[PDB]
RNA sequence: GUAGGAUAGUGGCCUACCAUGGUGGUGACGGGUGACGGAGAAUUAGGGUUCGAUUCCGGAGAGGGAGCCUGAGAAACGGCUACCACAUCCAAGGAAGGCAGCAGGCGCGCAAAUUACCCAAUCCUGACACGGGGAGGUAGUGACAAUAAAUAACAAUACCGGCUGGUAAUUGGAAUGAGUACAAUCUAAAUCCCUUAACGAGGAUCCAUUGGAGGGCAAGUCUGGUGCCAGCAGCC
């Protein structure tokens, strides 16, 4: 007695996110530079790379 | 840079180079003239030809 | 115990040619079935969209699996796709020319989904993927 | 027939067996950023030719001494490393080249060169000024920094004579600089 | 087996007569192969497993069979003859066919490029030093596969951590190739590469992507939405 599931429902969630616009950051350096800075970050410089 | 390698060819005489020297090396410094052909058209204007006998076989190719 | 006798070389080949058989894989690969699936031995085939249908996902999960039944062009045969990703089931049709690859499991089902070895790749010749992220549009014809 | 199909050519790395050894990654990144490398590609590719020298070398070790073709190729390999830098003269010995490590190899780069005797401020440095055709290892400029310069070669690297750096003409961008300026 | 015929020649290859022989669980015979064979390819403790249409060697075929002329050499097919299947033209009486050659088209499919230039190189061929060669080469399309290798480097200032390092769309001048283009070079002629006058970088907009972040397996007990729905999830 309810309204599980069906064909009428593809999209559902998907339609109800609201929409957020992508933030404008500046771009990362690519290939010797990323790697320098990844080097810098995890060795020189310095609980897990992304933890809050 | 600054630098290249090449060959090169000292013929006795002008002659000499134009008896044994290729045409295509010969036009590059103004001894020959290059004549203007289609091989495509040759091929075809033989073909024509191959089909008519007699003197007429000259212009037959030009169709 | 095994033989061992040094004029025995062709009892132990025909033991072993004999024994491969009950090898699955072995078996597989060398009864020569493989052309009479509906693939027919390749990665793709193209088919048309007959029906949409919703599949019941299977215990402890309890979702409707979105699914479309293709006739494969090439020899006619039936077959369910699952149709990945949010509302990706809204870009197909009826009638519609759906490119079809295997689940990633070599003829078996996967996850939840019962009985459904299948998934749509790509849809009116643009794929479900670009259709996802909006990167191309379906054809209008 | 395609004369061009007759042409070879070969792999020069492997990835890795286990994509994610975390002891792995961080040892790769280490070596990455002390060199200035763009990628594990380049570390593994280093990887890959010590490899084969160590397998090579480790083939040669199981044949007998007087085997001759132990002392030919020995000899081959040792001539080999020695005229790279790889081993000392004092380190003669086919033994020496299994104890030889991925530094080893990287300590030989154009670019690891050219930071070391003092023409870069820094290893990334010595990678734009290569790379961008201000460094020559003869007569001949080379903008390739993985070039293996050998012993003989170290000592005539210098700034490429058609450079700023190494001669006239300096670049566009002091010549618009200088031009701006002279109204 | 004997004697002949035929063949370039041996041989039941064929004919006449004669004898009952020949193969086979050490698998004959029959069947399947999405089976041309090999040199080789992938993977590599060793042993092994899987692949081999395709550029070298050998064989076979020219829509399917069969027969044949010429010729030193063919059971030839960019040769002929007949039948079978397809199929173009016709003034309807006839007449002409063979892309599994190079391009290209239809069809088929998951699945594969230009209806270009040239004999300059390699070589072949003819009466021939010279002609011809879709063999072969050049160029076009080409993220099959493989190689090297950009997308930034350095100082000042301000922050931080111990003179020493890290960060900053703050400041400062230097360097350079992607691009563009005289020129030369390349080339059979072109084009590309290499070289190089004059231009070509600050958010250096000259803006790196593909997949992921519970475990296997590297990376959030962050924030909003949904609420066994939608969806994810190779496995759990
Ligand atoms: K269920
Ligand atoms: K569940
Ligand atoms: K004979
Ligand atoms: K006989
Ligand atoms: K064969
Ligand atoms: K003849
Ligand atoms: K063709
Ligand atoms: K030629
Ligand atoms: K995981
Ligand atoms: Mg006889
Ligand atoms: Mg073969
Ligand atoms: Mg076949
Ligand atoms: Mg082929
Ligand atoms: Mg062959
Ligand atoms: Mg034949
Ligand atoms: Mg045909
Ligand atoms: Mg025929
Ligand atoms: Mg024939
Ligand atoms: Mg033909
Ligand atoms: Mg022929
Ligand atoms: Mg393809
Ligand atoms: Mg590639
Ligand atoms: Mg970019
Ligand atoms: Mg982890």
């Amino acid at each position: 007695g309810k309204v599980h599931g069906s064909l009428a429902r593809a999209g559902k969630v998907r339609g109800q996110t609201p929409k957020v616009a992508k933030q404008d950051k500046k771009k990362k350096p690519r290939g010797r530079a990323h790697k320098r800075m990844q080097y810098n970050r995890r060795f020189v410089t310095a609980r897990g790379p992304n933890s809050s | 840079g600054g630098k290249s390698t090449g060959f090169g060819l000292i013929y006795d005489s002008v002659e000499n180079a134009k008896k044994y020297e290729p045409k295509y090396r010969l036009i590059r410094n103004g001894l020959d003239t290059k004549v203007e052909k289609s091989r495509k058209q040759m091929k075809e204007r033989k073909n024509r030809a191959k089909k008519v006998r007699g003197v007429k076989k000259t212009k037959a190719g030009d169709a | 115990g095994k033989t061992r006798g040094m004029g025995a070389g062709r009892k132990l080949k025909s033991h072993r040619r004999r024994q491969r058989w009950a090898d699955k894989s072995y078996k597989k690969s060398h009864l020569g079935n493989e052309w009479k699936k509906p693939f027919a031995g390749s990665s793709h085939a193209k088919g048309i969209v007959l029906e949409k249908i919703g599949i019941e996902a299977k215990q402890p999960n309890s979702a409707i699996r979105k699914c479309a039944r293709v006739q494969l062009i090439k020899n006619g045969k039936k077959i369910a796709a699952f149709v990945p990703n949010d509302g990706c089931l809204n870009y197909i049709e009826e009638n519609d020319e759906v490119l079809i690859a295997g689940f990633g499991r070599k003829g078996h089902a996967v996850g939840d989904i019962p009985g459904v070895r299948f998934k749509v790749v790509k849809v009116s010749g643009v794929s479900l993927l670009a259709l996802f992220k909006e990167k191309k549009e379906k054809p209008r014809s | 027939v395609h004369v061009a199909f007759y042409r070879n050519y070969g792999k020069t790395f492997k990835k890795p067996r286990r994509p994610y050894e975390k002891e792995r990654l961080d040892a790769e990144l280490k070596l990455v950023g002390e060199y200035g490398l763009r990628c594990k590609r380049e570390l593994w590719r280093v990887q890959y030719a010590l490899s084969r020298i160590r397998n090579a070398a480790r083939m040669l070790l199981t044949l007998d001494e007087k085997d001759p073709r132990r002392i030919f190729e020995g000899e081959a390999l040792l001539r080999r490393m020695n005229r790279y830098g790889l081993l000392d003269e004092s380190q003669n010995k086919l033994d020496y080249v299994l104890s030889l490590t991925v530094e080893n190899f990287l300590e030989r780069r154009l670019q690891t060169l050219v930071f070391k005797t003092g023409m870069a401020k820094s290893i990334h440095h010595a990678r734009v000024l290569i790379r961008q055709r201000h460094i020559r290892v003869g007569r001949q400029v080379v903008n390739v920094p993985s070039f293996m310069v050998r012993l003989d070669s170290q000592k005539h690297i210098d700034f490429s004579l058609i450079s700023p750096f190494g001669g006239g003409r300096p670049g566009r961008v002091k010549r618009k600089n200088q031009k701006a300026a002279a109204k």
